[PDB]
């Protein structure tokens, strides 16, 4: 994973 | 339960979540009021957002931009009842924001040049308490809000199967105030833990408070 969340 | 890691690049959830936090998200199988929820951004579902589920299907949500306080009337679609919401005394936060913008952790007795000290308080929505931050020199331009057809400015009636999201960094959060509701389909999951935190902030590893 490791995606971003704004 | 399936768990997905996420990094926090923005300050939209300060002081609950800081820039550099790596969180774990528990994917759904419904969010309760006050849940920290990750979801697919409605205007662009290719992007993931993390905010607090402040309004549930059927909620009358009102935000006073002056006092920066919410009023919630549940199950109203001549409302029936009001949700117990409380606010604590405003006090200096650990954070100073500079003015483009950036966040710094400055001792409450110290001052940063070209910066403003953020305020901190506790917001309770029914059963759940959390902190919010507010910029003393900031105030929403209500005219920039998403306006729900048929509704007055700064008041929203959450349609069935949808949610009202708001960030904890209240004056620094592009949320439901500006871009409307988050549909059920868009929900990714609930934030449960901080697995890792870079500036290494090992003291942050644990639960979300
Ligand atoms: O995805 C990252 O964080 C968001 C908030 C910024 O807009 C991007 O440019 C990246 O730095």
């Amino acid at each position: 994973x490791x995606g971003x969340a704004y | 339960f399936i768990y997905e890691p996420f990094q926090i690049p923005s300050g939209s959830m300060m002081p609950t979540l800081l820039i550099g936090d790596f969180i774990l998200v528990e994917k759904f199988a419904h969010p309760k009021r006050g849940d920290i929820v990750v979801f697919k951004y409605p205007e662009d579902p290719k992007l993931d957002y993390i905010k607090r589920a402040v309004g549930l299907p059927g909620d009358k949500v009102t935000y006073d931009p002056v006092s920066k306080e919410l009023t919630i009337q549940p199950g109203c679609s001549a409302c029936e009842n009001a949700l117990p919401v409380t606010y604590s005394n405003v006090e200096p936060s650990d954070f100073v924001q500079t003015f483009t913008s950036g966040f710094f952790e400055v001792p409450k007795n110290e001052t940063k040049e070209n910066g403003i000290r953020l305020s901190e308080r506790k917001e309770t929505l029914g059963d759940v308490t959390h902190r919010i931050l507010t910029v003393p020199i900031a105030q929403d331009q209500v005219g920039m809000y998403y306006q729900q057809p048929g509704q007055q400015l700064a008041t929203w009636i959450v349609p069935p199967g949808q949610y009202f999201m708001m960030g904890d960094n209240r004056d620094n959060s592009a949320d439901s105030r500006y871009w409307g509701f988050v549909p059920e389909a868009n929900l990714v999951g609930r934030a449960t833990a901080i697995w890792m935190s870079f500036d290494l902030r090992l003291s942050r590893i644990g639960g979300i408070h």
